């Protein structure tokens, strides 16, 4: 949800009974809350990775299995979020939610992410960029259920599950069991 | 902090129209007796009496419409917009013309004691004809921004007869000029001419007589000490509305309760002529 | 929806009602016993309006002996029977009505005394002796048949409140409607009419020494109306709460109940001031 | 209810020493000026003045020690048992003897107006010999229990100087006997005295002459007006300690706060002799 | 061991302080300007006390320059520099000491006028002219130097308040006690000793009419002390709260702060009454 300019009853300004609304100083700042039993889901993901036969790490422990963000200087779509919320494209820093999931003590842990809008996004299919309109005013809200994860899992001394921006992997998930055949 | 929220205390809605009813009863009886003993019968003694009859008839035209303010104090209207226009313009014209007339009587006393010799015809013509262009016409042209801008509006769950300006900047400049015409500039004129009055009185202590300036003095001091906290409260409302001294919603509705109580207590200017006539003071 | 919800009653009212009741009971007993003993028993009449002051004093006795029953009804509730609750309510209503009717009669008396100063010298004695008793005492007793019937004591959580009760709230609000009209407006309109006529006809006089006696009468009526006005506005607003006009302030409704109790206490200065006007002149 | 509690409200913790201090300084100044102009100089004229000397002396020996209560209202009584005993016995003797001599001057005016001829030596008898045995002797023999039961106490943190009794019924025995000797029987005695005074003064309306009663009338009225809410407060506290008017704990706490503020208001009774002397009223 | 328990809730006070500051501002500027324009500008002194009233008028003039700055400090927080903050506080000190020193001087004037009325006439003129300036003005200027040293503007969350600041609590203790001693106890003992000697010597006099001019002086000093006094007890308690005699009342301490603001508001009335006692006789 991205808040806009807070409003009051229209005009109603006079000698008596006058109110002042609240303007939106940052039209680009948004918010994104992820709800549910997230840590239980992520330890179920760790248990499934330990269940997987192609995981070359220590399957007897899941504490070494960690979810890591890519390093700085990388893509805005690969480091931060990229999703469409009613015509606008959200970019959220994944420090607080990733620290809250992984319980990394000594840093900032929160169940949401601080978000900034971007009118300029990359292209996941072709090579290029797209520049959009300035964002619409008012209230901007979106609601969906998280169902899958785009990531890459490196096997070494420690298991660093590195999240990627492979948008095509969602459709490869959804249509991987189906295969076209010709009778 | 979403916005400022309107929550009036319940003691406002019950202490308020009792005060309006008190001033209504004493105003009707006092202005009625004063106009019927003076204007209907022409029993004048000095030129001050005509000035105070002009003050009394503006006060009377106020206290026709005073119970509509009493109705607005506790409840919401069903009459219409035209009566709201009439009550607001009559409020503005009496509020301006009262301190105007109170300035004219002060300059009349200044002409009385300082230019005691070479002023008989100017006092007579001033009390006869000049106050009609000096009092009502500037006051009624000051009612035109109330006449062509104000309206009723529905705050959804109730009907309100009050002021509605295009922006808060209009509000602060209108109250600012309202203060300049209501307290400050007539106050400077009145107090300066009273300085000159007492300065010339100090030269004539050898013959006293008189004991007649005390009525005008208690009138001006009663009016100013009656009207002062209303101006102070709306100046505080001005300073928070021009966002210099922002403090929160609790200070805003504290100022609003304050200005309501001070205007209710400040309308005792209706009951300042006839009780002083009855006390002969 | 929202029920009556008056199960919150006060404490500062329960402390401050009895002390004003006791000071008014002491001053009513003392001053009214003194004025009856000096004037009605010993026949020390010099003027003729004093007889009407005696009748007002008699009504003040009828209020002040029954006043500590109102005090124990304030702190406790009734422990002394439905008959005595009927007695205190009927004597409350007859003294409250007889006070304003004898003030209307002294109003008409000063009007006939000064306007008809040539021919009304036997009619003033006629209205002193004959028509005054059927003028004030008979209507006050005959209007209290509902005060005889509806008054009772009702059971509660071991309270036994002494209160009048009606078949519905419609009978209640029409009772305070008739109460407000023939308690304020008709005596008020006849008092204001004859008094504005008496000021308009004293204006034909050149400030004589017969105007030195009006001041007691006018401070009497203005003190009486100033004391009984806020209770009158309170009963007007409380009646306007019912019959579905103002249905928003239920918290405002029991604050109106608190205010109406405290102004019902504070309206009792009328019995104090009759010997206070003899302490002064 | 789990239990009961003790709690002083926060506002009177600063408000009571202010009233205590202002009445302390005006009491010492007025009483000292009265004794210096009258007792040391022997400049008294009438027989009332000697009673005014006695009032001033008792008022002094109350008011110089009143700052100990001004300290102990907010602070802790680390002074001593003997000091608490002394201040309590002198508070009670100055509460009693003032009412006693105020009854005595009513008796003196009674003897003045009706027995103006056949009593001259009784005036000096009741002003010289009867005063010692009938004022200070009863006001000392009524103050044995606060000589013999009074003590300080450390109840939890607080060092308390306060009137302490073995059980609750002794408190209401004291309070009932206290109101009946402090207000009630002087009430009837003084009321009968002035009733007969005005009843036989009405026989001589043709010779008004002196009107020296007005000083004593203003004194008795102001004294009773200052002391009456304290009496009704201690009556209400007696009635709640007979557990007949039970409502809850916070009602009795508000009764306690009412007792504190009404005793503070009843301490105004000190400066009524010297203020009326300074006004020559 | 809570250090401060910082709060904000003074919303009623933040509007009650500027309106009282403004009314004292207006009545002080008119009264002081008129009294200097009559007394000092054209030499209308009839007694030697008029020079004292002239100097007190100069002091109250200097205070009614700075009352609008006190109003801005009441509503908002201070904006205009440490030098102007020091100026406001230093003339606050010279008023608060010069008023009591010059009223002790008029006490000495009246004492020497009534006691040594034969051998002391030239020393009366000597104290009227010569030693009066070095008596009132420069001792206050000696006392002003901790205000210039310690009081300044401090750092807050965009407030920059103008108060008096000290390195620790010990300086707060010593300067508030020395302020209350030099404000209360020596002028109090000299005023009461001198006045009791005046009225003791007046007892030998045969009720002469030379105490008619004494009446204005006594009502001046008593109105002055009734003005300045609850602030004195409040600051006595606020000095007494330190050095841990009472430490449990943090909310009590905040109540003391609110009451000390309200008693400053009440105790700034003394500049109003000095020309009001010339408006009345």
């Amino acid at each position: 949800k991205r808040p806009g300019n807070k409003t009051v009853l229209p005009i109603m300004s006079g000698f008596k009974f006058h109110s002042k609304p609240v303007i939106n100083k940052k039209p680009r700042q948004a918010w994104c809350w992820f709800k549910g039993e997230w840590k239980e889901a992520m330890q179920e993901v760790k248990e499934t990775l330990a269940k997987h036969p192609r995981y070359k790490g220590n399957r007897s422990r899941t504490e070494n299995i960690k979810f890591k963000a890519p390093g700085r200087g990388s893509d805005p779509e690969a480091a931060y979020m990229w999703t469409n919320c009613r015509g606008e494209f959200l970019y959220c820093n994944m420090t607080w939610f990733l620290n809250w999931v992984d319980n990394r003590t000594g840093q900032k842990q929160r169940n949401y992410a601080p978000c900034h809008i971007r009118q300029i996004i990359n292209t996941w299919h072709r090579v290029g960029k797209n520049v959009y309109l300035p964002p619409r005013e008012g209230e901007l809200t979106c609601n969906s259920t998280v169902t899958s994860i785009i990531a890459n899992i490196d096997t070494g001394d420690q298991t660093d599950i590195t999240f990627s921006a492979e948008v095509a992997e969602l459709y490869r998930l959804e249509l991987g069991d189906y295969k076209l055949v010709e009778i | 902090e979403p916005c400022f929220r309107e929550e009036n205390a319940n003691f406002n809605k019950i202490f308020l129209p009792t005060i309006y009813s008190i001033i209504f009863l004493t105003g009707i009886v006092g202005n009625g007796l004063v106009i019927l003993v003076m204007g209907y019968q022409k029993k004048l003694r000095s030129m001050t009496d005509k000035y105070r009859l002009h003050l009394s008839v503006a006060d009377l035209l106020f206290v026709i419409t005073l119970p509509f303010w009493a109705v607005d104090a506790v409840a919401n209207w069903y009459f219409g917009n035209f009566l709201c226009k009439a009550v607001h313009v009559i409020y503005t014209v009496n509020l301006y013309s009262s301190v105007l007339i109170l300035a004219f009587i002060s300059l009349d006393r200044y002409l009385a004691i300082v230019h005691a010799t070479n002023s008989q015809r100017p006092r007579k013509l001033l009390a006869e004809k000049v106050v009609y262009v000096g009092v009502w016409i500037p006051a009624l042209l000051l009612t035109i921004p109330d006449f062509i801008f104000a309206n009723v509006s529905e705050a959804d769950d109730r009907y309100i007869c009050d002021r509605f300006y295009p922006n808060d900047l209009w509000v602060v400049v209108f109250q600012f000029q309202h203060i300049m015409v209501g307290l400050i500039l007539p106050g400077i004129v009145i107090l300066s001419c009273y300085c000159i009055i007492i300065s010339k009185l100090s030269h004539s202590k050898g013959h006293q007589k008189r004991k007649a300036l005390k009525t005008t003095v208690i009138l001006i001091l009663a009016f100013f000490a009656c009207w002062l906290p209303y101006y102070i409260g709306i100046s505080i409302d001005s300073f928070i509305l021009l966002e210099i001294i922002k403090q929160g919603c609790e200070f805003e509705n504290t100022v609003h309760k304050w200005i309501s109580i001070t205007e209710a207590l400040a309308f005792f200017h209706c009951c300042l002529n006839p009780i002083l006539y009855a006390f002969l003071g």
